[PDB]
């Protein structure tokens, strides 16, 4: 703890800056577009589910892929080889024991091949330039959620689900860095489950005030304001399990009086 | 690819088959690190992935130079800064004389401030051992080989099941613990800086088990009361022969009491407890630090 | 190299030939532009030393994209954004049609920014003409062809005497004038617009002589008062047969009152008083500009 | 044509910050040294005025070569061939008419083989990711110059000669930009024949102040006076010629009153 947790934090902050896709790379994406991507992200949920990924791997996934596609022209066809590879890579990095080729081959249910799979997989690697150690909205939440007392793991379980309900939306979260949407997406959990607020604690400690964290937060309270009616549907599914308390069920908050 | 002559071979194995090579327009010798992608199996290895990343992530004096990846269809050489030998060829040939005090604590100074460099950018190496640790014909030692390196998240939470080379691993690894941190750098670090005193290995375990009772046998067989905790890990059985602890004079001989006070932090049984690279820089041990050069044979 | 599946020729250039191709992985079409350098010859040729390093300056929606450069020990491969006509054929094929105004205005309109960007990073053109200018299926426009570009400076110095295709190419040049600049580009750009509208080449020259003289008899022949300096031109004769100043709705019939002075001020005989395209941008001409999406014939 | 002159000018100071190199590059280096480095610049500004070259040439030749070096390390008996390619380079980007390799090799008197510098020029390229429209001091002189009330012709010659006196100079000149030292060779160059100072509308320009310039200013200064016992000499008695006005021989300030 005592000297390189603020080392760490502060190297995060320093790189989620240089980790960023560009905001608005899907206007000139040609063929795809942030619903596709919507559709393909919420995929990627399942198969986290399926094979019981760690939710960093999933962060770890959407990252690599916002920065291809933000680098690559790619058609709605390819679109989920993408997905898949960066899923792979992503679980090679982050996972004890990351799915073989075959089960990746698989979840594309026929539509891609192993060498595509593979072919993909080095493709990704070369365009990211091996860079794969990206922060992600789930690192921070990890550190904030040390400074939360008493511990609530419905506020964690919570920030979890509203952090991966902004992997989702490109519009309007690809404009954030993971520290601040790390920040609304945890205020808001607590919030949402205890009556209370960002700690002064985190806020030394991150520099975020809740009306710093404001915009976000707005944002962040609408998307799970309409949750039940998003297209995608997997991380209330997802959430609705019993290792997150079935946090997707809970009651947002109709205000925040910020 | 066509600009390096390749020279000698070296550290083949696993995945490496480690060549050492000279760019011939620069005339640079670097340390060919060829990997084998399974193009049509396994694809890229997940040890060049993590330690790939890594390295080129870590801009320091005291961790080996990635220069470059050369990415081919169905090769992937990574090239690296030479450094003439690891350390575990620089003790066997100071077997004789041994590594000089003035020059270990200044390798030991080196690594700790290396490896504080890897746990301040959240990356665990947790493969420290000799032959991992290369040095050069002026005085410097540098963290090499992160194969199986791991960047680590605050809180950290459950790693891959007992890593590190048996030897050099620490006990909560050895005791099946639940997580691990960058505490089990510190051990093997720890092990390597006794090892370089009383050239040999400080705990040579010839299993898990064994492993485990020649640490116990040394630093006594650890209680609730020296770490709250022991008795309930997953390893840990009732049935251990309870040692007791031997004096730090009878377990690093050379040493003063600085050295034997720096040493028994990084060899602390409690991780929570155990010193850190930052802190373990700053330990009075080191106040006299120079930067020899080693009489290499190379 | 591996991803990419040949699947036609295109268009053959200076460097070799350009296949039409696309990324197996992505689907992406591209064009490849390959060079087998000059090996134990030149070396890799300065047109794509200048096209290389300037085009991948030039990021813009109006400027075609330099995706990569494939670098191989006996091969270069030049990796571009693919585009199905220029505007040559466009024309070509717009038989009867004729290019509708809204049309000619967007891409006028593109033209500029992308000509603009150019100017802003110090970077000359000096090929404009309607082979070099690609169009997509969306409706876009962009400048191709930076084999003849160079990188300029504040002031400028004296570059290749006689660059653009003499059709297109500017007074200031023909007359030889020591000093040419970003107002070469919109001469070019001018000549375009007038051949957008009538379908046909503004001054088709076939000598030098015969291009000043076109140009003479369209917007008369410059003296000292219209071009301070004209005279003491180094290809200035004073033979100069001086032709009257032809009205400027006959130059170019079909166009309003506001086309006719873009076109006026980018056919502006002194090149210190020719209108920039950032300046251009902001004329009356583009006030209603759209993105009229044209349906291609292929 | 203004109509370009700040777009340009902010562009360039853009850019030369990202073809700035490791500044700290020779400490690094294992067998070149600054000196040898010195005696490069130095031949390869005589291999500028055997073929006329451009000075921009020079300064582009240089900045490649500083840049190669950043990331590349170099054998003593290696270094003039990144040298020439360098100046090869930088030959066929900026010259109307460069040399044929014929002449490069030629000049490297018996030294090294044509495929050697081919292959070093395809190295250099690698190296540089082509990059090579990078920003040099005579870019940003020649900018400067027209803040002059009225032109000098020899202030303008003289703040080239100190601008490419830097070029010799790895220390300690690697660690200013371009822009900052063009500034310094202006200056420095508008005092010494007109008594006049660093501009107010450059001021205006470039925000760069005397004080901003005094650092580089005190280095350029004791390069200008210890000038005539340099090691090296070919900038000294190029500018000698009446092509630049014989600046050289010109007398630097005993003072600059800063
Ligand atoms: N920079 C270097 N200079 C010289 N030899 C090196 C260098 N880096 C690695 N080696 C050689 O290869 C040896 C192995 O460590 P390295 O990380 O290279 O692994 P490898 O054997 O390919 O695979 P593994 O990860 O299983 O060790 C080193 O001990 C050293 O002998
Ligand atoms: N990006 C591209 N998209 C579509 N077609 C292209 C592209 N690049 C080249 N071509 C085709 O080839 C023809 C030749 O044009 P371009 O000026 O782009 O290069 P080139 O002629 O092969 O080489 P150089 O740059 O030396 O002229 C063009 O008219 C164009 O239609
Ligand atoms: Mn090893
Ligand atoms: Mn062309």
């Amino acid at each position: 703890v005592p000297d390189y947790h603020e080392d760490i934090h502060t190297y995060l902050r320093e790189m989620e800056v240089k980790c960023k896709p560009k905001v608005g790379y899907m206007k000139k994406q040609p063929d795809i577009t942030n619903s596709m991507r919507a559709i393909l992200v919420d995929w990627l949920v399942e198969v986290g589910e399926e094979y019981k990924l760690q939710n960093e791997t999933l962060h770890l996934a959407v990252n690599y892929i916002d920065r291809f596609l933000s680098s690559m022209s790619v058609l709605r066809g390819k679109l989920q080889l993408v997905g898949t590879a960066a899923m792979l890579l992503a679980s090679k990095f982050e996972e004890i024991y990351p799915p073989e080729v075959a089960e990746f081959v698989y979840i594309t249910d026929d539509t891609y091949t192993k060498k595509q799979v593979l072919r993909m997989e080095h493709l990704v690697l070369k365009v990211l330039t091996f860079d794969l150690a990206a922060p992600t909205v789930n690192q921070f939440l990890t550190q904030y959620f040390l400074h939360q007392q008493p511990a609530n793991c419905k506020v964690e379980s919570l920030a979890m689900f509203l952090g991966e309900l902004s992997l989702i939306d490109a519009d309007p979260y690809l404009k954030y860095l993971p520290s601040v949407i790390a920040g609304a997406a945890f205020h808001l959990a607590l919030y949402t489950v205890t009556g209370q607020s960002w700690p002064e604690s985190l806020i030394r400690k991150t520099g975020y005030t809740l009306e710093s964290l404001k915009p976000c937060l707005m944002d962040l309270h609408q998307t799970y304001l309409k949750a039940p009616q998003h297209a995608q549907q997997s991380i209330r599914e997802k959430y609705k399990n019993s290792k997150y308390h079935g946090v997707s069920l809970l009651n947002p908050p109709e205000t925040l009086n910020l | 690819m066509e600009n390096f002559q390749k020279v000698e071979k070296i550290g083949e194995g696993t995945y490496g088959v480690v060549y050492k090579a000279r760019n011939k327009l620069t005339g640079e010798v670097v340390a060919l690190k060829k990997i084998r992608l399974d193009t049509e199996t396994e694809g890229v290895p997940s040890t060049a992935i993590r330690e790939i990343s890594l390295l080129k992530e870590l801009n320091h004096p005291n961790i080996v130079k990635l220069l470059d990846v050369i990415h081919t269809e169905n090769k992937l050489y990574l090239v690296f800064e030479f450094l003439h030998q690891d350390l575990k060829k620089f003790m066997d040939a100071s077997a004789l004389t041994g590594i000089p005090l003035p020059l270990i604590k200044s390798y030991l100074f080196q690594l700790l401030q290396g490896l504080a460099f890897c746990h301040s950018h959240r990356v665990l190496h947790r493969d420290l051992k000799p032959q991992n640790l290369l040095i050069n014909t002026e005085g410097a030692i540098k963290l090499a080989d992160f194969g199986l390196a791991r960047a680590f998240g605050v809180p950290v939470r459950t790693y891959t099941h007992e890593v590190v080379t048996l030897w050099y691993r620490a006990p909560e690894i050895l005791l099946g613990c639940k997580y691990y941190s960058t505490a089990v750098d510190i051990w093997s670090l720890g092990c390597i800086f006794a090892e370089m005193v009383t050239r040999r290995a400080l705990f040579p375990g010839d299993s898990e088990i064994d492993q485990l009772f020649r640490i116990f046998r040394t630093l006594g067989t650890p209680d609730e009361v020296v770490w709250p905790g022991v008795t309930s890990m997953p390893d840990y059985k009732p049935s251990f022969p309870k040692w007791a602890r031997q004096d730090f004079s009878k377990v690093v001989p050379p040493l003063d009491e600085d050295g034997r006070s720096l040493l028994s932090q990084m060899l602390h049984y409690d991780p929570n407890k155990r010193i850190s690279a930052k802190a373990a820089l700053a330990h009075p041990f080191f106040q006299d630090v120079t930067k020899p050069v080693p009489h290499l044979r190379l």
